[PDB]
């Protein structure tokens, strides 16, 4: 799992922040898109950020995830 | 500071009216997170979540996901704290506003 890789969210995954979907439950299960970070630590300095991954679909969307929830495509 | 308190609650009550969540039937656990949120701006600068242990809290105030309201909540409505509770939480009651004087309640222990 690395910043470039392009992965597919393969667990259910209800977010309320996307733009076609504002404010409301979507699921993202199935999208794909690219990983643009790994959160693990901050300059450094180790974080415990929940959902390290975090990736982005097309239509300016992005989200982030447990490693569990996607899947390397 | 009594001024940072009262903007911490503010921003608790307009963020749950704009989420449409809603603050624990018990309001008493509201102001103990409210209080703690409060706090962690005064020293860190941010509104660190509160109810979290870290290993490095000026480097979580630098990433940012933990600051209130953190990742997991604007994206996922999950707050684990339970400040901002969906309608179908068991725990979640009808208020968007709480009291003043509980959260000086706990203020002073
Ligand atoms: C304060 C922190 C936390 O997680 N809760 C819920 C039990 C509080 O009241
Ligand atoms: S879980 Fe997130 S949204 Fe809830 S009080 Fe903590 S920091 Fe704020």
């Amino acid at each position: 799992m690395n910043v470039g890789d392009r992965v597919r969210v393969t667990s259910s995954v209800v977010v309320y922040h996307h733009p076609e979907h504002k404010k409301t439950a979507f699921d993202l299960q199935g999208m794909e898109g690219e990983v643009a970070a790994v959160l693990t630590e901050w300059q450094g300095r180790p974080i415990s950020a929940n959902l390290p991954v975090l990736v982005k679909f097309e239509q300016r969307f992005k989200a982030h995830f447990r490693p569990d929830e996607v899947t390397l495509i | 500071n009594n001024k940072t308190l009262a903007a911490m609650k503010n921003f608790a009550e307009q963020y749950a009216k704009r989420t449409d969540t809603y603050f624990c039937s018990d309001l008493s656990v509201t102001a103990v997170v409210i209080e703690g949120l409060a706090r962690h701006k005064e020293e860190l600068g941010s509104p660190l979540c509160p109810c979290r242990h870290y290993e490095d809290k000026e480097a979580e105030v630098k990433n940012t996901f933990w600051n209130c309201p953190c990742v997991p909540m604007r994206e996922r409505k999950e707050c684990h704290c339970m400040l901002f509770l969906t309608p179908d939480n068991d725990f979640a009651g009808d208020a968007q506003d709480i009291p003043m004087e509980t959260l000086e309640e706990v203020k002073a222990s």
